[PDB]
Formats: C-alpha cells, structure tokens, sequence
C-alpha cells in the first residue's frame, strides 16, 4: 500500500531518490532515503541544563 | 498535524480538557481569540432559559512546567457546530488531533560526523521558521516581610544602584507591564532594613573624602534568572491587611 | 575559454522563474551553478519587517477584542509580507482598517516609495462590527536572516513599551535548483547550456538577482585583480 | 591503530587517528550510506522452510 | 559584556587545560583534560574518537 | 599548544618528576622568579617550561645549580 | 562513521570504471576519482613509495 | 548593499613544487564558494603541456616484451606520463629516444627539439641492462585544458593539468564582533610545469574571465 501510494504521489518506489550536497553540488552515490517523519522537541533544553 | 498518525490523536486532543468542545449543537454567533459564543439551535435548547452557549478561551497562563497553554480558536464566524465538534484548540492540537511535534523532512546519511553517535543535523531553515520554538512562563515573585530591623520596603529607591536599571519601574518600584527584560535587570526593587555597618578605616576614608554615605538598607530584589530573558505578561500584587496600598497596588 | 551569456528569461509565476547561460566550457554548469545559488540562497538585499506597533497591544502575547487572530499570529503574518522599496531604506507603513471581514494586505495606506508583491495577503481576520486596529509597519532592507534577539544590543534607546519588535528575514530567493545539458553552439561538439530554475518571492526580478550573485561572487576575487 | 602506536609510537598515532577520523567522516558522508526498505531482502526459501 | 574583554578571554583560556568528566566514573578515563576551544551556543563539543 | 609531553619525559625518568620541575620552573618565570630561556611565542609559563625540558637546557639538577648559587648570591651583599 | 567511510574507500568491485588501468601516484589517484573519470572501487594497480 | 571583501592573510610553501594558501576573513559559505570553484577549475580543466601517446620500435604492443630491459612496458608507458614538458609557443611536437648506452635512462637522453623544455632532467624513463639492447621510441605530445584518459582518447594518459593534487578546507574565522565567519585555506602540489601561486591566480582569472559578461561598476 505505500509503494501503491508513492505511485500515485509520483514517487519512486524503492522510497530512496538521489541528494547533491550544496557545498560541492556532486551527488551522493548509492541513493539516499528521504521522507518525512514527525519529530519531538523534549523538554531536556539546554537553556535550564547549562 | 502528524503526517503519519494512529487515528486516535482525535481520542486524546479530545478527552483532555486541553481543547473546547461544544456542548450544545448550533451556529457558531460570535468569533474571538478570548471567548465564543455559540447559538445554539432551536431543538437543543431548554424551555425556561437562553439562548446560546458562551466558552471563555484560556490565554497564555503558566503551566506546572513552566510551559504555556493557550486555546485559539478553529472556526470562524457563522459556522454549523454539532456536538462533539472541537471549537477552539487548545496546546498541541489540530483540529482536535494531538500534534506533539513537527512533520520535518529527514534524509538518512552521515555528514561530516556531525551526526556522530545520534546527534542531529538541522537546517537553518528549520530554525528559521520558529516552528520548533517554544514559549515558556516563568512565575518569580518578590516577598517583602517584616524582620528584626523592621518591615522591608518595595520602594523603587535602591542604594548601589543606576539609573539605567530603574529606569523601567514605577514610582511603587514595580516592573512595567509589557516591558520586556533580561537577566539581571530589577523587577521588583526591594531594600530589607540592616544595621550596625562597620567600615574598614579605609573606607571611612571615602566617607570623608567624596561625601557618598552609606545607607542603612540592604538590598533584596526580584532579578531576572540570569540566562534567560522575556516579557512581563502580568503582575499581580498582594497587600497585607492593615498595610496601606500603594500606586502600583 | 569561451565567456558565458543569458538566454533564456522567462518568469511563468508571479514568483517561479527560470534563467539560462548556454556558452559553457565542458562540465563548467556545476562549477558556475553550485556557487551562484550558494551566493544567491545568502546574499540579497531584500526587504523585511522590523518594528510593529499595535495601538492597543503592548506585548505580543495577548488578546484584542473584535480580532480571532492572536497578536503573535498577527506578527507571523507580518513576517511572510512581501515588499519592495527603492528610494529609500528606513520606511514606516500606516494600517487603519475597521469593519468585519478579512483585512488583506491591500489596506495599507500607499507611500510615495512602496509597492506589494501580492495584496491578496491576510493579515488577520475581524469578525466585530466597530472592531478598528491602527498599527505603523517599520519595513527596511538588509540581508539575510536577522532574528529579533540578536537585534537588541545596538539598542538605539526604544523609548516606549508599545513597540513590538518581529523577525528580520530578508531573504528575495526562496529555492535554486540547477540543470545542465549540451546544447551545440555554431562551432562546438558539445557544449553545456546551465538552466537555473527558481521560486522567489516576487521582490527582487531574476535579472538583477543574477546580476548582484555575480557581482558578490567575483568582488571575492579582489586579492588578485586589478580590471579586465 | 596498535601497530602504529607499538612501531612508531605516541605522536605519529596521534595525528594518524585524527586524520583517520577526519578521512572517515567526509568519505562516509559523500558515499550517501542509506537505509531504505528495500535493503532488507527476506529470502523466498523462507516461506517453505517455516512451513 | 564588554566587546574588550572577549580577546582577554581568550587570552587567558590559552593553552589552559580544563577536566571533562562524564556523570558516572567507571575508571580514571571517566575524567580526560582537553584544550579549550571557545564556543558559541550553550552545547559542549565532545571529541568523538574519546 | 603543545599537545604530548613525550619528548619532555623523555628528558626526566618519571612522568611524575617531570611535573614538579616544570612547576618550579613556572614558578620562577610566572612569579617574578626569571626571564625564560627559549623565545616565548605567546604560549604561558607551564608550556615555557616544558619546551625548556624538551631542549634539555633545563631540568632539576639545573635549577637546583642556580638556586644554590644564588644562595651565595645574596650572602656577598654584606659586605 | 569512520569505520564505515573506510570500509566503502577500501572496498572493490569488478568492473568499476577505469578498472585494471595505471596511475603514477595516489595525487593522481585522488584527481581521477574527484573528476568522475575513475570510481574508488576500481582494481587498479598504482605505484606507491612505502 | 556592501560586503565584506577579504584579503590576503598570510602565505606558505613547503617547496616549489607545494604550498598552501589562507583567505579570511570570508562569508558564511563563500569559504566553499571559492574552494569548490577552484578546485573544480583546476582538477579538470586547466591550460598546460603533457604526452599523449607514444609507440615503440621495438614491438608495438602495450603488453609484449622486450629484449634487453628489465622492466616491462607498461611501467615505460607510466613513466612517460610523469614527464614534465613545459612547451613554448609551439602547438605540438613529436620526439624520440636515442639511447643504447648501458645504464638508466634518464630524461636528457632525448632528441633535445627546437622549442621544448623539461623541468626534470633526471625523470627515469627506462632500465637498460648491459651490452647494447638497441632501443628508440617515437613518442608524440600535444596541448590541451584538463584531463584526457588513454582510453576515452600506443596509448597513453595524457594529463595536462599542471597540478597533480588540489584541496580545500573551511574553519571557523576570528572576526571583531562577528559570530561565525568562514576560513578559507587552499593547498596544491604541481607536477613542476608552474609553480602554484601563478596557478591558483591563473584559475582565479578563468573564472573571472567567465563572470566578465556581469555585474557592474
């Protein structure tokens, strides 16, 4: 069901594209994952630790 | 929201008091950031009574963890609401689904070391876009009580001092309200009576030399932490009974 | 060493254009093309909000009544309005706005020196009859991104409380994105033609854009050159 | 590393480490180095050695 | 906050060795002294070959 | 920034040892003690006192030779 | 990481691009793969001075 | 809108043939700007003179034998390879070798042309063993900007860069007030046909050369 949905968002489906880096602009070989996940910012700041 | 979700962030966002629901079904009469008030339809209304539901959003108050919560609004004005139907959504909440974080686009591959052991490469846009920041409440509060010497003072005039530091308070000696700060700067100006001061003939010396006395009053101040610096979003003064009112109060 | 020149300049959106140089040495479209958008995605000179100052808020965190839109929402907004300035740079805007309905950004009085991008813009949303918000703009020109923390220190004596200071982001290009393909000259075998396709926010034109990254880009060479 | 340290001794190794360290980080950050769900392949035998 | 005192500062943080140590202390290598590196931001680098 | 003392140890048997001389030569050079005897290069006293290790122009049996000559030193201004 | 980035520069695979040919030292080896004509792969045999 | 234009720091050569080179203080990114570019320039295209291909007259093959010689051919053509020819106005020659004498062959023991010159007179271009071992190759040199592989073009790679190794890092640089300021330092080794610093300002110029259709007063 996500390579069906990655079809139709025209998407590869092995989820895994190719990136340049912006400093030298060459591409990374062996294609890199890509995707979007939902990330948390916990508590442990580090404005109240140091 | 979270792109890739469970389906029960509705039943969490939902059964914590954190958002607004409605209670009776209707049209929604008036739109604000402080309150909604809801008209309610004709088949679930009481006999006796109004008439519409009115909810009083909570803005901007300290939480346990000194974090904020604030509940804004998701509908707009003339809008159909059954119940059930979340009106405004309080912290962490879209549209009645818990959102604990942020949808960020990650790539999986080594830079530099600078995702070592499990650091974490962020853009510049990320920060860019304030949309990992956080606001925090901080609560401090000056204490002024009576000692051996006789009762403390709130008063703005403070010994060891310039102008530029109370250049932000009231005549009471009182941060403004709105003014924002940082560490170090005086809040409240506070000065507890001491005594018997004893100088190293030394520092007669000055007395004698530049004619700056000394004072008779310490200094107790509500400071800023030092390390983090925000904006005074409230005051609030409580006086003794039999202790007169001041300005500020 | 055959020198490089524009071609193609066509801007479909209001914001998405496209540039290109086809007079290019073999494998010269990375080279020139993975440092202009590097000079491009830094330095631009741009046009951003400093200073807002509602009349009836004196923080950022609170209510007005009339206005479902949270003062601090009301900045963010703030923050996404696209201007472009010419004459002058230090220029201080006037929106008066009363009544129920969305208030664009179409409703801010014109100055002699001052034009926007897209006025379909909101600012915030009135859902009270009588409700009227009076608030200066202070838009002024820089680079780069500028948070407001870092701003207080110069300081300059802000005298009163009413003044709200919002996020300095003066960034005219929003995205580069750099293609490259062998398009023959008259006498060539095979020569790379650069197209550069680009989202900008409508401010500064995509010529003058190539222009300046130029500019920044060879003023970096000073070290060694005296004039060509 | 031991060899190094054991042949040449403390000074070489150090620099030696830390060029090591600096090689290795920029050499695995360009080779992209990626996990996708592709990269596990379960093998078709296992279905018929399961049942 | 002086800009002055900055260059002081690292004047005399040169060649000044500090002691990094690691809230449990197994054995001595717990505590390692490094050469400080001044810094912005409220994070301490750590090297990672230690 | 002189990263390894290897080639100061190499000068002193112990590891141990090599820290009380250069401390007693950093006394001298930071207190009022002395001048040092290598060009300063802006690195502090303790690292002047462990290149002056490393040259071998310095060391316990050196510093005690001065100090004891400088005990005669201060027995001649007597008369 | 370091381990991992070596592990990719030591590897070899038949057939990589340039493979079998000859280069004068690593200088030369190092500009082969840097300008996209030779992979880091290759078998090739170069000369080195130990 | 200004900018912040560097200039040049300090200067260092561990020999002729090496040296380094540092650039603050830079913009954030313009530190790689600068790297990335010149490297590019100088990796794969650059103005020099180099060898191209060479036969033999003994056999032609780049794998066979030979009589009298001990090494094999393959380690001849390499070596030819790492002559330095620094060629004057002339577009190209041809030369060849005349050596039968009993000893290594070194790289005065050419057919000393018109209008070419040679930075390493002592390169070793063969092993000869006793008595004769007759032997006289023709080898063919030519111009050209870059690196041209043998077997994209007996054969032979000819390398016209005159750099044999080219790098670049970034580090943090010390500014009055300013947060986070890129360090630029260059590093290069030539293979003798010019000396770095006229290199790095001859690439430096290349691509100014390209921005020339540009920006403004």
């Amino acid at each position: 069901e996500i390579k069906e949905l990655l079809k139709l968002g025209d998407l590869p489906t092995s989820g895994q594209i190719r990136l340049y880096d912006g400093r030298t602009g060459e591409q990374f070989e062996r294609p890199v994952t890509v995707g979007y996940m939902y990330m948390l910012k916990l508590n442990h700041l580090v404005d109240d630790k140091m | 929201k979270p792109l890739v979700g469970t389906g029960m962030e509705r039943a969490v966002a939902v059964d914590s008091g954190v958002t607004a629901v409605a209670k009776r079904g209707g049209v929604v009469q008036y739109v604000d950031a402080s309150r909604i008030v809801i008209k309610v339809n004709e088949d679930e209304m009481y006999p006796g009574e109004a008439g519409i539901d009115i909810y009083n959003l909570t803005k901007y108050t300290r939480s346990n963890q000194n974090t904020c919560i604030n509940q804004m609004p998701c509908v707009s004005l003339g809008e159909p609401v059954e119940r059930g139907d979340v009106l405004a959504d309080g912290p962490s909440t879209d549209l009645g689904e818990l959102a604990l974080g942020q949808n960020m686009r990650v790539a999986f591959m080594p830079w530099n070391g600078y995702n070592f052991e499990d650091s974490i490469l962020v853009s510049e846009r990320v920060v860019q876009e304030d949309r990992f920041t956080t606001i925090h409440i901080q609560e401090l509060a000056c204490v002024s009580r009576d000692t051996k010497l006789g009762p403390e003072e709130i008063t703005a005039d403070i010994p060891n001092v310039g102008e530029a530091a109370l250049s932000k308070l009231d005549e009471s000696g009182i941060v403004y309200i709105g003014a924002e700060v940082t560490g170090g700067d005086i809040l409240v100006g506070k000065v507890t009576p001491k005594g018997e001061t004893q100088l190293t003939p030394e520092e007669k010396l000055l007395r004698a030399i530049f004619g700056e006395k000394a004072s008779d009053v310490k200094d107790s101040s509500l400071r800023v932490p030092n390390g983090v610096s925000g904006t005074v979003i409230d005051v609030q003064v409580f006086t003794r009974d039999g202790v007169e009112k001041d300005k500020r109060a | 060493f055959l020198k490089p020149r524009l071609v193609d300049i066509e801007q479909v959106s209001s914001t998405h254009a496209k540039v290109t140089l086809e007079p290019l040495e073999r494998g010269f479209g990375h080279t020139l093309g993975n440092a202009l958008r590097r000079i491009l995605l830094s330095s631009m000179p741009g046009c951003a909000v400093t200073e807002v100052e509602i009349d009836g808020v004196l923080h950022e965190y609170s209510t007005k009544e009339g206005v479902q839109e949270d003062i601090l929402e009301i900045l963010l907004n703030l923050k996404g309005l696209a201007v472009r300035v010419q004459g002058k740079d230090e220029v201080i805007l006037t929106l008066n706005k009363s009544g129920i309905g969305p208030v664009t950004a179409a409703d801010i009085t014109h100055d002699g020196d001052v034009e926007i991008v897209k006025p379909q813009h909101v600012i915030c949303h009135l859902t009270d009859e009588n409700a009227s918000i009076s608030m200066r703009i202070k838009v002024q020109r820089g680079r780069g991104y500028v948070p407001a923390s870092t701003r207080i220190h110069s300081e300059e004596d802000e005298r009163p409380i009413g003044r709200l200071l919002v996020d300095a982001c003066y960034s005219p290009v929003e995205r580069i994105a750099y293609n490259v393909e062998a398009a023959r000259v008259e006498q060539r075998t095979d020569l790379d033609k650069l197209v550069i396709e680009m989202e900008t926010n409508g401010t500064i034109d995509p010529e003058e854009a190539i222009r300046r990254a130029a500019t920044i880009l060879a003023e970096q060479l000073e070290a060694f050159v005296d004039l060509e | 590393l031991n060899t190094c340290y054991r042949i040449l001794g403390l000074k070489p190794t150090v620099i030696f480490a830390d060029q090591i360290m600096y090689t290795g980080f920029a050499y695995a950050a360009r080779s992209g180095a990626s996990v996708g769900i592709d990269d596990m392949v379960i093998p078709e035998k296992k279905h018929e050695i399961i049942s | 906050e002086e800009a002055v005192v900055w260059d002081i500062l690292d004047e005399v943080i040169r060649e000044h060795p500090v002691l990094l140590n690691r809230a449990p202390t197994l054995h001595r290598l717990g505590i390692q002294a490094f050469e400080p590196v001044l810094i912005e931001g409220k994070a301490i680098q750590l090297h990672p070959l230690v | 920034a002189r990263v390894t003392v290897q080639d100061a140890v190499e000068k002193i048997g112990n590891r141990f040892d090599l820290v009380l001389v250069a401390a007693r030569r950093a006394r001298q050079m930071q207190v009022g003690g002395k001048d040092p005897l290598v060009p300063e290069e802006n690195d502090k006293t303790t690292v002047i006192a462990l290149r002056e290790i490393e040259e071998g122009l310095i060391n316990n049996q050196i510093l005690d030779v001065r100090e004891r000559q400088e005990q005669q030193e201060q027995e001649a201004a007597e008369l | 990481d370091v381990v991992l980035g070596l592990y990719y520069m030591t590897r070899d695979c038949v057939n990589a691009k340039g493979e079998g040919m000859v280069l004068t030292g690593p200088k030369e080896a190092e500009r082969l793969y840097r300008s996209g004509l030779a992979s880091l792969h290759a078998r090739v045999k170069v000369r080195i001075t130990e």
